[PDB]
């Protein structure tokens, strides 16, 4: 428990990855879903990706000024699946808390394959 | 990107808010001049709420702050919170106008400052990123604001189409009336523009408060200055849930949707009961949060008067309990249990109500982190009781002789006094109409 | 040197495609002959054979982490051809 | 080799170019007569891009200076930067004309001094093999340099269209009407060569600074000699990747290609954000690259009038984004992410867009690279106001009746003043036909 506490802050992204996936602040996903609601009713698309990607940094800055300066941002991506275009494209879009290192010792595949399945609900 | 502009108006209605705002700085971790505190980040994780983003490296109130004489807010620059205001950005410096007294003469003076006092609110919703809407923070006590805060109830509802009106009317002392007088007429005035251009308000009455005022504080005077306390603390209190992270209802568009069925039905009774300083010492020692849910259930905490029988004349349908600070959450969901053992609120057979229970994080700073407070957010069919009692006062007084030539020279020369007697008997028919 | 062998065909090929759309300004009074006109014809297929071989790269590149800095770059100069 | 030659001219246009030269000298970092510093050659490293090459130790500019007033020369003859200059060759010390407050004077003495006039500028160009082109650097205003510089606009595009024309029109001021009266008049003859017989303009509103340099600078009476200090910076500020070696367009002609789709659209609105010194006391401590050029998509940083009402009613096309100084080179690419997707401009939505950020180092004096310049060198198509303003200011004019007749006694014997109102409305569709 000391070798983490300096490098990967293990038990602090147990925190973490239950605040934005499993919402736990929603201000910062609503702030989020927001700006991505004129985008998400229409039926998605190819082109669809692009503006994913800088939509969660167009919101990571629109509700913080002062909570930017952690790492947990940056360990938190976009996750993309391909979806047909018959659908509202909706049910396309989710996030996942990216991680890949010694950090996923806790987190593994079959971890993920769960969150995404709580992420829909 | 849920910003709220205060809209301070009345020669009470500025100081109630003013608080308001004394209030957020302590939680907020925030002087008056600057940021000192980093508890500021750590505590809340979004600063910006009702504040916009720095330019000077200190957060910026939302707040404007407008009065007929230049007297209420002179009664601001001798305290030091008026370097938390700006001298031109937040209140306008000499605002002018009447004496002021009777409604219709402020209705008649925000036409002839119609440009003004949307170059202030509209120069303030132009570095918002998404607005919300708009409180009005106005009294119905004088003619000052009553008048002028019905104005803003009409020009926000033709040049804004989805954004949120609500005001907190504060009634004022109805056992006075040689203090006003011209107090069943603003009222019942008011009371026309909230049920046909206003969403949802916020409900306050003196005689009830001071029925608080002489149990929990024991103060034998009652004055505007003991009176401001009680009211800017519910204020903060309303909206916790989009100063810090809710969950489900985290916006104000969420919490005040469910607390609504019909328009015309829309008048929330406020409670909210620590105001004493033996509740600071019993907490040490642990109290539940298994009773003060069940404690708001009481009829003496509330700033609203209504029968004791008038309590099973009438349904709940909406109640809302958001408990602050100490919560003790492997039992709140068995608090949740406890309301439908004892069967203190009733409920409507034919539709679903709702026994709302919520809860959120206070300031990271210990005596204000471990107290239980519990405010409650009603929405009672029982809010008929303050329109009789404001209806029987003014049928009453036009057959004393007043305000039929007395209201009758200031641009009113037409009857429109029986339009308001006709549709107050309309608005609380359909209050009592919706339950069965 | 994007990837191997695709995408870099896919982008030399483009500047080859508009060497030639400079042998096709460099006509003096070229609108108005017939060869100007025919010379026209032949590389406005030889553009959308090339928007289109872009577009299969696209498809790829919404397919999930072949290379992020790759699919970043590609897309952020398509969308300021557009915005 | 893109050796530019100079055409400053005018009263007005010869003090545009006056301080222009005398920046650059201040950014090679040596003496107006010789190199005093081995800082020149190693932080600057090519400082001839419109100077003469060197073979005597020092830079010598390719100036021509043209005036119809020897005075303001004069004031340069004794001034100590006649050692910058020439004075039996650079500028002609005693140039005659008029007073001029005409402009058929300067049009008619460019139609007898009309092969000297074109043997002054190529022998200023015999230091390349392959010349860039023509800058005019002339005003529009008064008559002398408006008069006599619209001969020059279509002699030097009949024996030199491939090279590069561009102007930087310096509009009329407005608030002058009764010092200059033929205002209406030189300006839209001006403006008729600049449509067909020039490549690009450089749109400068005048009365438009006066409103930034009272917000910015806040000196009590912007007068000119003032305003010639705001032009300079922003002149010497569009070369920055062709006088400091870039490896993306680091050709005049390089620049200007993407800022202009097709003929008469070319009108660039100039914006400039670093006026304000309260951006210096920021960025010493960084003011971040994620908000150095959101600020040159706020309709504030104008130099130039344009409508607001007609920037949802119209789109940019092609819009260039110079930061310099200070920049952190890998988070540019993350703040261009961030433009499009708030929507700070309208951009068009058919067809080909470029929203280009380029960045560049400065000057090796550090009290002047160590503060966040932004350089907008924007196209958007709302320029079609200027027109309309320029041309209701016409014929209100010619209603009056003046110059139908007091204006045809020299070199005009025909009628071309519907001409003028028809080009500009001529003007005005063909922009707006261009987008949908």
């Amino acid at each position: 428990l000391d070798v983490l506490n300096k490098n990967y802050n293990l038990l602090e992204h147990m925190q973490a990855m239950r605040r934005y996936l499993l919402l736990g602040q929603g201000d910062f996903i609503r702030h989020l879903m927001d700006l991505l609601k004129p985008e998400l009713v229409r039926p998605a698309t190819t082109l669809y990706q692009h503006n994913l990607t800088g939509i969660l940094e167009t919101a990571v800055r629109a509700t913080n000024a002062q909570f930017d300066n952690p790492e947990i941002l940056k360990r938190l991506d976009v996750r993309l699946l391909e979806v047909s275009p018959g659908d509202t494209g909706w049910d396309v879009f989710s996030l996942d808390y990216h991680v890949d290192g010694p950090i996923a010792t806790v987190f593994t595949r079959e971890c993920m394959s769960h969150y995404l399945r709580v992420f829909n609900f | 990107p849920r910003e709220i502009i205060t809209l301070q108006l009345g020669q009470c209605g500025n100081q109630i808010g003013f608080e308001f705002w004394k209030q957020l700085c302590a939680e907020h971790g925030i002087s008056p001049e600057g940021i000192v505190e980093e508890f500021a980040t750590e505590g809340t994780d979004r600063k910006d709420v009702f504040f916009y983003q720095a330019d000077d490296e200190h957060y910026i109130p939302r707040a404007v702050l407008l009065d007929l004489e230049p007297r209420v807010i002179h009664s601001i620059l001798n305290s030091p919170y008026a370097n938390l205001y700006n001298p031109e950005n937040i209140y306008l410096s000499e605002h002018g106008g009447g004496a002021g007294n009777n409604w219709a003469s402020g209705f008649s003076q925000g036409e002839k400052i119609h440009e003004d006092i949307f170059d202030i609110i509209d120069r303030e919703a132009d570095g918002s990123d998404s607005l919300e809407g708009f409180v009005l923070c106005h009294s119905i006590a004088g003619g000052t604001g009553s008048g002028l805060g019905s104005y803003l109830l009409e020009r926000l509802n033709d040049r804004y189409p989805k954004k949120l009106v609500q005001t907190y009317s504060v009634f004022p002392n109805q056992d006075e009336m040689s203090h006003v007088v011209v107090q069943p007429y603003n009222s019942l005035l008011t009371l026309k523009r909230l049920t046909q251009n206003a969403d949802c308000v916020v409900v306050l009455d003196n005689t009830a408060l001071n029925r608080i005022a002489t149990d929990r504080l024991h103060i034998q005077n009652p004055s505007f200055s003991q009176i401001n306390q009680l009211v800017s603390t519910i204020m903060s209190a309303s909206t916790t849930t989009l100063r810090y992270p809710g969950y489900m209802n985290n916006d104000l568009i969420g919490l005040i949707a469910s607390l609504i069925p019909t328009p015309r039905l829309h008048f929330l009774m406020t409670g909210y009961t620590p105001l004493t300083t033996d509740q600071s010492v019993a907490s040490v020692r642990k109290t539940t949060v298994l009773d003060v849910m069940r404690r708001l259930l009481q009829p003496k905490n509330v700033m609203v008067s209504t029968g004791r029988d008038r309590q099973t004349n009438h349904c709940y349908i909406a109640i809302l309990n958001i408990i602050q600070g100490e919560v003790d959450p492997t039992q709140v969901h068995k608090s949740l249990q406890r309301i439908r053992e004892r069967k203190l609120a009733n409920f409507i057979p034919w539709g679903p109500a709702s026994i709302q229970v919520a809860l959120s994080r206070k300031s990271p700073y210990l005596p204000s982190a471990h107290r239980v407070s519990g405010l409650m957010m009603a929405n009672h069919t029982n809010i008929s009781s303050l329109f009789e009692r404001t209806c029987r006062q003014y049928d009453k007084l036009r057959k004393r002789e007043a305000f039929l030539e007395q209201f009758r020279k200031e641009d009113i020369f037409k009857d429109n006094f029986d339009e308001l007697d006709n549709s107050r008997e309309i608005v609380q028919q359909l209050i009592d109409e919706y339950h069965a | 040197f994007i990837l191997l062998k695709p995408v870099f065909h896919c982008l030399n090929e483009i500047l080859e495609l508009c060497h030639s759309f400079c042998s096709l300004v460099s006509q003096n009074l070229g609108p108005l002959d017939e060869r100007g006109a025919g010379q026209l014809d032949i590389l406005v297929k030889g553009f959308s054979c090339q928007s289109s071989l872009l577009f299969r790269i696209l498809s790829s590149v919404r397919n999930h982490q072949i290379n992020p800095d790759l699919a970043q770059l590609l897309l952020r100069l398509d969308y300021n051809k557009y915005y």
